[PDB]
RNA sequence: AAUAGGCGGCCGUCGAGGGCUCGGGUAGAAGACCCGGUUGAUAGGGCGGGGAUGUAAGCGGGAAGGGUCAACCGACCCGCUUAGUCCGCCGCCCCUAAUCGCCCGAG
RNA sequence: CCGACACAGGUGCCCCUGGGUGAGAAGCCUAAGGCGUGUCGGGGGAAACCCGGCCGAGGGAACUCGGCAAACUGGCCCCGUAACUUCGGGAGAAGGGGUGCCUGCGGGUGCGUAACCCGCAGGUCGCAGUGACUAGGGGGGCCCGACUGUUUAAUAAAAA
RNA sequence: GUAAGGUCCGGUGGAGCCGCCGGUAUCGCGGAUCCUGCCGGGAGUAGCAGCGUAGUCGGGUGAGAAUCCCGACCGCCGGAG
RNA sequence: ACCGAUAGCGAACUAGUACCGUGAGGGAAAGCUGAAAAGCACCCCGGGAGGGGGGUGAAAAGAGCCUGAAACCGGGCGGCG
């Protein structure tokens, strides 16, 4: 369960870097969870990432 | 001898190693020495070091790690898995 | 130079490509002909005496 | 023709190895009639500077000038043991030893913590960390009887030396609690009359200024500071190749010729260097002190301890000598000296020089 | 030293003695060697001594001048200040760790 | 990608570059972006010796085939500048003085108290003011080839 | 049996083999820096440095974590990485 | 009256194949369980790979499979040490 495909549709998403994406330590089950661009789109609303 | 619930106050010389180490590897020899002179002062199995301590320990970079480290370390006992008792120092800073 | 550094330019155009004739990779891109079969330089093979790879195609040596 | 030199170091002193004791022992001892036990044992201090008038012959005699010293702490031995030595087939073989039996221990600097009285220290409790294996219910009756058989031995003939065993007392200056134990000759020409010398004081305490005279010169002998493993160029003093050398500088070029086809033992190469036994000559006695003080004029007294104490030692609290020039070891290092085996023809007069000022500021 | 030595002591016909482990260097490439181990000042810590640099931060005042010739800015200087910082040196104090444990061993 | 390789080479550095200092696409620091994969880790007064780097009292080439290597000088401004000469040069010849910070004025272009650049007076600190970084040592004879250029890819760059 | 070798005994093996006469032949190996295959000592040694010396702390996953993942700190490149 | 898997054609077999060279061109290694898969059901241990029991078979011949030589390596025994 390594977050890159998920770092990376962020930062694609956010327009910024790959290195400026922050994303909760606490909630890793739900970042490794989330597989689609809305999953992804719908944590970074929550704010996870 | 410190048993557990109880918290003390200790002072670890960092400058002893300072010459028997290359001077890029001073600051993880440093976290390293403040790891084992807490262990062995509080005779403690496993200890747990505060990211506030690393981050004052690696303040002046990889080279400059402080002379002399004043530290907090409370006693703690789990009891996990049977296997006898273990004992947990938990080291934070001042 | 001459060696190693040398073998670093080979990522020009290949000399030789498939040839549609024959089937082997020996047709002369720059020139226009094959170098084992002759296609695009005669309307005949080009097999040679002293050669041995046509036959060794059909076991016959 | 070719280019001649000298070699590089000495080979009588071969081989370089470690010292076998860290203990010197003393193979040779002077002869001499006056009936005193030919030596003393202390612990090296350090090295200051004083401003003395010279005495010996020389150029610069009558006009003060400049020495250099060092201090040597000598806390009084015990002399606890009496060794007979008679003649075998090839050199000397001991015949018999007696030591005596214990006694209470007055000296050992007890101090009380919390709980439990004084730990009331006895003799043979520091002997023990030496000897280890110490005579069980052995009674001054017993020990009496041993000094007969000795003396009668010694009536018969069959003893041809005796020496005295004595132990040091670190414990007195807060050096350690281990002692040194070692063997003295005594000088004299009378087997009777140096073991009535050792009886007499079998059990007591020796003090450096009932032994050694102020002014006369001594031999010392001690192990030298450790280097560890170094190169032919500081071991041996070779020379340096040339600089545009390039499989290295600091080494011998040529370690033999193609005949004889082996390397002769006589090339210089890298080994141990340091913590040799090695004996000094003619090192002359300045002044002997008492209590870690040392009296000028009869009404000057001063502490030879220097400001801020010894750099790597403590305070000098015991008798002390004062030994002109530098000595071999290094500091807390056991020194053993020994009357001059082989002194000058004219030597200096044996008295204390006259003294102008001696250095006590800080030597760190 | 193959004539492979002498002496004192302790042990055996459970057991003297020793090793690993522990705190440190009079020592050190690994081994080895040396001191200490609650029969305690070995290291840390606290206090004091001695030393090395050179007078800390903060505050008050002055400062060539400017500024509505006011408020205010200003390199730098003076006082608190032989200060501050630091010590691979020493002394005193058992507050902390030198604990627990394991192994070999002649008969 | 090619070189037998997750090869410090070559192909491709082929096209592009925020802020400060600075003449600068220089060196140094730093933003964005990227990385901790130019991928075996741990210990140590734990040596000798080797490779890379810093310093060294007095002397200053006495070393050596030979000043090899290293060292001196170093940016900018102002004075000053020889033999010889193909009159263009030599030449930055050589040699000498200055350089920081603060306070305040004057000048050029400019509508401007916008921006850039050039001077003046005073105060003051340190051993040292191009304080790090960047950054020539110089001169006099002789041989050869006029010069810029080319060469033995892999021991010769030269008077060829 | 001088010998080149022959034959028996005990064990493994599971399907072919031998004495004598007369013929026949790619008919007998220790070497050719011989050829092919397999295996030793060197050796649990060298190498895993040099031109960019980079990791530490807390947490997670997993039977198993210096090396995988997240956060913080500390670093490198930044007219090129 | 040829050879019997280093022999016989280079190829007894997914052989002019894999693979080498820009290119003409060059070119290997590799056969065998058992009569019958009857190719090991079930139990204990291990994260797994596997190990130990227990079964099939006249015989494990156990698929890493007919016989299993020599060199080399580990252990046991006899002799020296
Ligand atoms: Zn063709």
């Amino acid at each position: 369960n390594t977050l890159k495909m998920q770092r990376r549709i962020a930062a694609e998403i956010l327009k910024c870097g790959e290195n400026r994406i922050w994303i909760d330590p606490e909630r890793i089950d739900d970042v490794a969870s989330a597989i689609t661009r809305e999953d992804i789109k719908r944590l970074i609303k929550e704010g996870v990432i | 001898a410190i048993k557990a619930g109880e918290e003390v106050i200790f002072t670890v010389p960092i400058k002893k190693i300072k010459k028997i180490v290359p001077r890029w590897k001073r600051a993880p020899r440093a976290v390293k020495f403040v790891r084992e002179f807490v262990a062995r002062h509080a005779k403690a199995q496993e200890v747990i070091i505060d990211p506030k301590v690393n981050e004052k320990i690696w303040e002046r970079g990889i080279e400059k790690p402080p002379s002399k480290l004043r530290v907090k370390v409370k006693v703690e006992e789990e009891k996990r898995e049977g296997e006898e008792t273990v004992r947990i120092a938990y080291v934070t800073l001042a | 130079g001459s060696g190693t550094a040398t073998f670093g330019k080979r990522n020009s155009t290949p000399t030789h490509i498939r040839c549609r004739r024959c089937g082997r990779v020996s047709y002369n891109v720059k020139k226009g002909y094959c170098a084992a079969c002759g296609f695009g330089r005669s309307r005949r093979l080009r097999k040679y005496r002293w050669s041995k790879k046509w036959k060794k195609k059909k076991n016959a040596h | 023709g070719k280019v001649h030199r000298p070699r590089r170091g000495s080979l009588g002193f071969s081989p370089r190895k470690r010292a076998k004791s860290i203990v010197p022992r003393i193979r040779s001892w002077p002869k001499e009639t006056e009936v005193r036990m030919l030596g003393f044992a202390g612990y090296k201090a350090g090295m200051t500077h004083i401003l003395m008038i010279d005495d010996e012959p020389g150029l610069t005699n009558g006009k003060e000038i400049f020495m250099p010293v060092t201090i040597i702490e000598t806390p009084p031995l015990r002399v606890f043991g009496i060794r007979a030595y008679r003649m075998g087939y090839l050199g000397l073989e001991t015949a018999t030893e007696v030591i005596v039996p214990d006694f209470p221990l007055d000296n050992y600097p007890a101090k009380e913590r919390k709980g439990k009285p004084k730990p009331k220290m006895t003799f043979y409790k520091l002997l023990e960390r030496r000897i280890a294996t110490l005579p069980k219910n052995y009674t001054q009756e017993m020990f009496e009887q041993k000094l007969g058989q000795l003396e009668d031995m010694i009536k018969e003939g069959e003893i041809v030396d005796v020496r005295a065993i004595v132990a040091t007392q670190p414990w007195v200056i807060k050096l350690k609690k281990k002692p040194e134990v070692m063997e003295y000759a005594i000088g004299g020409t009378s087997v009777e009359e140096k073991f009535n010398y050792i009886k007499e004081k079998l059990g007591k305490e020796l003090r450096v200024g009932e032994v050694l005279k102020e002014g006369e010169l001594l031999d010392v002998i001690a192990v030298t500071k450790g280097k560890g493993t170094q190169g032919p160029v500081k071991r041996w003093g070779i020379k340096l190749r040339a600089h545009k050398d390039s499989k290295g500088r600091r080494k011998v070029g040529s370690i033999g010729p193609w005949h004889p086809a082996r390397v002769m033992w006589t090339v210089p190469m890298a080994g141990q260097m340091g913590f040799h036994h090695r004996t000094e000559l003619n090192k002359r006695l300045i002044a002997i002190g008492e209590n870690g003080k040392l009296k000028l004029d009869e009404n000057t007294e001063i502490e030879i301890t220097p400001k801020g104490g010894f750099p790597h030692y403590g305070i000098v609290r015991s008798d002390f000598m004062m030994i002109a020039g530098s000595v071999p070891g290094a500091i807390k290092r056991i020194i053993r000296v020994r009357p001059a085996i082989r002194p000058p023809k004219k030597k200096p007069p044996v008295q204390r020089p006259q003294i102008t000022y001696v250095s006590v500021e800080s030597k760190q």
